[PDB]
């Protein structure tokens, strides 16, 4: 009987999970109507605020932050004061979603009403309905859509919302989703002094994405990327990692975000713990056992050898770090003993466009793609921290070689990158 | 019946200029003290929301990059007593003011009080935070009627009248849909090497001011808007009758009458610098303070009877030139009206060339600020670009004695 | 041969959805001192607001609202003024969240770890981190947990978090998730005059629901219902419904909720929109066949006959209608003709709790329980409808008969129920 | 040195009472246009925070769910002349404020000026909204020190002194985690057919005032507090020698000193009112005004220069009662100094029980609201029972005068 091959067969192939596509992804490209140099953000710094203690130290934090003069602000932080409200914060909302979502439906030739998912993610702006019903109304998608809203999530929620789109692409067969991810920061400006406070006001900067997820068998050869692994390490369970960012109200009555002092130990400690979760999984097996031989030397000769990291550089091609800080990235390269090539993408955004929202994984890879860098079968690492210090990361795999002019975020100035990026800046 | 509701913004240029250290030349340091405040009149601002006006600013100031600088002070080689200033062209920007007032623009227009650009346009100067002032703030003001009233504070160390008028009418001309001309700035400006101990007699120096770049006022002055017409410059002009004509009576005669007013509420104005603002000696217009600085005695003999004809070509042809020593001067010179009555002559500049739509403007009068203690006149073309009009800046005390000494003249 | 049944057997085996039970669930009870009734609303309306005009509304609105006098606003709406800080609002998140939990797991026996799904909603309150973060963090839930905070979606996404713990257990097998859908109303507490913002004050009392749901096959005998469908409709194409249910900020600058005029044209017709996409599922055919014999009556005689409505009195035995207001209750009662037998619950979980949260169907299926009308295989239909107009239905079918002392929401107060609710409040 | 930071809040039952019509007494509303004013002062407030002071509020209104009702009238039989009110038993709640004082509490007790029970208590009546008015308010004040203040404004509409201060300790014993007596309030009150058209010499019949329950100050007066020893007594005893002894020498003599202190100030002082507290007389002690109003005439003595065992005498022994002419009289009446001065004996209550935990009260003081136009006083214990307290509620342009004619006896 030829009936064993076809039981280690379609019982094999039904017990197989759908692979998730990435079609295409549009990033929100800022007007330089709207940037903020250096110089204009510590004028507007001293001009709100009497004393000579939170301008000294705005003026030390953004001549070491690693930003750059092309960073952009909303229409509404460029005024002496600022005048955040809510319909110049969901005007700012309208911007940046409808802009970047015009950019991924012209670029595809996506259908409104084939949209099955939508999954948009936004950390501090939250209105009521909300930031899917927008889109919803905006381009008129249907009333059985499957729409969510995750908010509150911190600079992570964007490898949330991949998980999210991806654990709706296994139940649901057939179908597309939209996945969202900005941060309206017409809101997510302090106004009082706290000097642990004023760090989400030198380093959050406008920024967008929309992403086009899907599971059709059709789109095998128009997807650029199929997603591999996502993998979620939420380090809430500490009290330090818990309350370390972390939105308060100061003696004034102002809100904002409050990073702590201890912000990059709590990270690094973070980071490592969602490393040993994706080394079984991406690792080579030559690593993993050489790894594991090394790891058993320290159990019988002296209690604890030298610590061997694996490396990472065998089983990646192409690392995007979220760019939160320079301090925060020049670590992580410290540790994982990444080339200046390899951090390249994280630190040209934060050179760019800034500390944008939970979407500077997307510019970094536009900008891996936009250098011409992005070869066929290459393995792309996302890894995002933000908010609770949830500490998600990704797995990317190229299908298709992607062409050099790619009409992205990065058109007009990829041709004056890398630049040096000093310790300091002059003033 | 006052201005309100100023909101404060910032318009930066489109494209990164980099670390640049735009040197300044010398004439570019004697005049660092004053300041211009130019108000522009619309009948209508219809399609001129404080969007559509500040989007055009960004084209235009990558063209003008040293106007959105800061001011910086390098150190010296030897001993630092002197420190030379220079533009550091950081994109920190201009301001943009949005106000607006409940009045009637044309009761405004035609009012006699002095009070009017210090309320239309923003009274900021380089001040005690140096190395933070705005090198330029526009002002735009919506009316009741429908009008609108941009008004341009101007730094005069930056560049001069010529050179703040046609760099207004560049952003216009970018904000209609024209295309400006090559706004060059390539020659960069070197300290010459000249002393010059004397101090020149147009001026008088005033104390090494460190980080605030205004003279103190001590009195209280304020700047007057009088119009004159064609048909008095005609009445002026059959007074040099018999005699050959070489004063140019487009200014010199103009200049003469004020002379004549202000010598009878003034005993001492017989030496009367002026200030000429030829277009033949741009030499590479770019943005620069190539005025022409010269006093004028007049020969011994009092202005206090002497006829305005006389006075006209004892002025015009009679000029001593001093604008290649106050250039050399060093230090905290104060041009506009130190130690001479001051007689601009910015009436040849294109004035009314802010075409914005179509809209020629219907008022355009410029002041001053940071005047010394001896005053400053400013004739400027009108509307119909025939007759004249002058902002004269006095003490304050001398301006309605000098409302009945001119109205007989002006009727 | 014998290969004849196991081609239809396991094949069909692999391809059946996993079945997702409702194990328990424990609603928040808030206790006595915090109880507002009528006249300390009104007394505490017209001692902050000077205009009579936004007092006889009010007088209006809670006199023909149908709240009783147990209803419940947290401690910081019981000052004169409320003083509504993040602090007050971020500890009364920790009152209604954390002791309904603790309701739910001593009355389970529910580990910490045992915990791979967390999906909390909340509308207005959204802080950072998560309200899933502060779950993680006091109840020290695993590093690895799906957590999502789904933000924004009104007062229907009561049944989107039911919907995706539906979905994510079919993508893990053997797992729990836990679902807790609140409305944190200290920061939802409008400030100003205008007279469309000033419902939301009226109705909105305290509440919270602690669920759990699990799709492994041990919890079939402990379980209570299955969860049969879970149906969207979402309305928020139309520009009507879009901005029917809207938040503003008004003239003086005061945040809140405003109502449109039209809130029940659009409520009648995005629930009636989601009758019709419910209709095949729930139904018997003889309703089924029968009604479409009379939609083709009305197809060839004459331009529409007599609509002849499908009576879900005999598909249902019990229905748990969101207790928005009482002129959503009493024209559902007329459109599906159900006896007021039917309706009790939303009009005494209107009546005792107010217009909670999005989880007042959770007070509504404690009151059918609590009564002991719970029979083993009876339908429960959860309907309910928000902001954007999503308007979300549940089916559930209950597996085990529920006893009447349930130590739920209810207890102290089951015996006294129901009331003759009047029309008007006779002050 | 004042109080601040009055954040207002509202205590309501714990339970449901549904529609409750508690019917006011005659006598409830005889005694309408005054107000309790009464502070407990306490040495320390350490876990008394203002939830630990709340909580037990809950369950003590459950027993006293009228102080937690409003105002209402019902209609009339024909044409509306009477509109009997009643408190409709709503469970709107009480006040609770929440203040702190930054002084030292004991310089505080320490003190001469009037104004501490003005101050320290919570100074609403029954006002401009009758119907939305709380008949009950609690301040609670913090010091530097650490001390606590709980002053309770109690209206004397719903209840008297007796049943005002042990509805206190029926909370303060809850606070105590003690049981306390379920009060009864069960026999219905019913209007008696009365309208008692021979008016009481202790009243005087004010205008029907509609919807505010406080008759107007006109003077100035002021709650000033002063404490009597218990040695002074002991000479208020050796001046009734070689006769009969009738006066109760814990109070009677004690408002005979204050009468002959009254009268060397204001001259026609010669009827005086008072009003018996007695526990005798608390037939069905619910909540209800169960006082016994009687005036005192001195029809041959004239106060002003007669001894003080003398009055003594004449108070105690020659009263005319009158407690059911003023309740069946038809409101409106001011019984605190309608026509005499008024003199209360609320001695025999238990004015120190307000144990929290375990402690005793450091000062208890009782103030007056709408007190009449000749002035109250307000004998009540002191700490440990020995000497009473007098808190008299003067006009105040007699205050200062009091001060020197009343020191000689206390010295
Ligand atoms: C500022 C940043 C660049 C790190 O510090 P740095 O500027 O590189 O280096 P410094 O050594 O100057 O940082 C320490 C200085 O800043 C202050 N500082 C830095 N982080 C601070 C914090 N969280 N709270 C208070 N002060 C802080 C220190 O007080 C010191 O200033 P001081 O002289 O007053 O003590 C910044 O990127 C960072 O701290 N991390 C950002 C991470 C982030 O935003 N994460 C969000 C995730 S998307
Ligand atoms: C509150 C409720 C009882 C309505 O009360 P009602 O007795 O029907 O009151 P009416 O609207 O007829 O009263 C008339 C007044 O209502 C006002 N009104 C009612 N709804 C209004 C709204 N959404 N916006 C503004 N005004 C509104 C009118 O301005 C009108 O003013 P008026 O006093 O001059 O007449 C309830 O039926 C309801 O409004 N539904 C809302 C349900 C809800 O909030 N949804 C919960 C989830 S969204």
């Amino acid at each position: 009987s030829a009936f064993l091959v076809v039981f280690v067969g379609t019982v094999y192939v039904m017990s197989r999970p759908r692979p998730v596509y990435l079609v295409d992804y549009a990033c929100y490209k800022p007007p330089a109507s709207c940037r903020v140099p250096f110089a204009t953000f510590m004028e507007h710094t001293r001009l709100i605020s009497d004393d000579d203690k939170s301008v000294r130290f705005q003026t030390r934090i953004l001549e070491r932050s690693g930003l750059g003069e092309d960073t952009c602000l909303p229409p509404a932080n460029h005024y002496i004061p600022p005048n955040p409200s809510m319909e110049a914060s969901r005007a700012e909302a309208q911007l940046v979603i409808f802009s970047a979502i015009d950019d991924l439906v012209r670029r595809t030739g996506l259908k409104p009403k084939d949209i099955d998912i939508l999954v948009v993610n936004c950390s501090l702006f939250s209105p009521t309905p909300s930031l899917s019903a927008m889109i919803i109304n905006k381009y008129k998608l249907r009333s059985n859509i499957r729409s969510f809203n995750l908010s509150g999530m911190g600079c992570s929620a964007g490898l949330i919302s991949i998980d999210l789109a991806r654990d709706m692409l296994q139940v649901h067969p057939n179908s597309n989703a939209l996945v969202v991810s900005t941060e309206i920061i017409t809101p997510n400006f302090y106004q009082g002094s706290r000097r642990d406070m004023l760090l989400p006001n030198c380093l959050f900067r406008m920024g967008a994405a929309a992403i086009l997820l899907s599971n059709r068998r059709r789109e095998a050869r128009r997807a650029k990327y199929r997603l591999v692994h996502v993998v979620r390490t939420h380090k809430g369970a500490d009290d330090r990692a818990y309350r370390c960012v972390y939105e308060e109200e100061d003696e004034q009555g102002f809100s904002g975000i409050s990073l702590s002092k201890e912000l990059m130990a709590i990270a690094g400690d973070a980071l490592k713990s969602n490393i040993t979760t994706i080394g079984p999984l991406v690792l080579p097996m030559s690593e993993q056992l050489l790894f594991f031989f090394r790891l058993v030397g320290r159990k019988l000769v002296n209690k604890g050898w030298r610590p061997y990291i694996p490396d990472f550089k065998l089983a990646f091609e192409h690392f995007c770090i979220h760019a939160g800080g320079r301090a925060v990235i020049d670590e992580l390269q410290k540790n994982l003993q990444l080339s200046p090539r390899h951090v390249e993408a994280s630190r040209m955004t934060l050179h760019r466009f800034g500390n944008t929202s939970s979407s500077s994984l997307w510019y970094e890879l536009a900008y891996i793609e936009a250098k011409g860098r992005m070869r066929r079968g290459d393995r792309v690492w996302q890894i995002g921290f933000g908010s609770g210090f949830k500490c998600n990361s990704a797995v990317w795999k190229c299908l298709r070689s992607i062409k050099t002019p790619t009409n992205g975020p990065w058109d007009d100035c990829i041709h004056r990158y890398p630049v040096d990026v000093p310790e300091v800046v002059k003033l | 019946g006052a201005v309100h509701g100023h909101r404060l913004s910032t318009v930066v240029p489109s494209s990164v200029t980099g670390e640049v250290d735009y040197a300044l030349a010398d004439a570019d340091l004697a005049f660092k003290l004053h300041y211009l405040r130019g108000v522009y009149y619309y009948r209508s601002g219809d399609g001129l929301a404080t969007k559509v006006l500040k989007d055009p600013m960004f084209p235009w100031l990558d063209d003008h990059f040293p106007v959105a600088g800061r001011v910086r002070r390098a150190e010296a080689e030897g001993d630092g007593a002197p420190r030379r200033p220079y533009i550091k062209c950081n994109d920190c920007g201009v301001r943009i003011v949005e106000a607006r007032c409940d009045r009637d623009m044309a009761e405004w227009i035609r009012d006699a009080a002095p009070g009017r650009i210090r309320q239309l346009c923003y009274d900021k100067v380089l001040g005690p935070e140096l190395f933070f002032s705005p090198l330029l703030y526009v002002q735009i003001t919506n009316f009741k009627c429908g009008g609108l009233a941009l008004g341009f504070s101007w730094a005069h160390l930056i560049g001069d009248i010529p050179s703040a008028a046609t760099c207004f009418n560049k952003w216009a001309q970018i904000l209609s849909g024209k295309k400006p001309e090559a706004t060059v700035l390539t020659p960069p400006n070197q300290p010459l090497q000249g002393q010059s101990p004397a101090a020149p007699r147009s001026v008088k120096q005033v104390g090494p001011m460190e980080d605030l770049w205004l003279v103190p006022a001590g009195r209280d002055m304020a700047c007057y808007s009088f119009h004159v017409s064609d048909a008095v410059l005609k009445k002026l002009h059959q007074q040099q009758n018999g005699r050959q004509d070489a004063a140019a009576g487009t200014f010199e005669l103009v200049s003469a009458l004020v002379w004549q007013a202000v010598a009878k509420i003034r005993g001492d104005v017989d030496t009367v610098t002026v200030v000429r603002a030829d277009a033949a000696a741009r030499s590479g217009k770019s943005l620069a303070n190539e005025m022409k600085v010269g006093y004028v005695e007049s020969a011994g003999s009092s202005p206090a009877k002497t006829d305005v004809a006389e006075l006209a070509a004892l002025l015009a042809k009679n000029v001593v030139d001093e604008t290649a020593a106050v250039a050399a001067f060093q230090g905290d010179v104060l041009v506009y009206g130190g130690a001479n009555l001051t007689l601009v002559d910015m009436e040849q500049v294109d004035l009314y060339g802010l075409e914005i739509k179509g809209q020629r403007p219907v008022y355009v009068e410029y002041g001053m600020d940071g005047v010394g203690d001896e005053g400053a006149v400013l004739v400027q073309p009108d509307a119909d670009g025939r007759g004249r009009l002058v902002t004269v800046v006095l003490p304050g005390d001398e301006i309605d004695s000098l409302r009945a000494a001119l109205g007989s003249a002006l009727h």
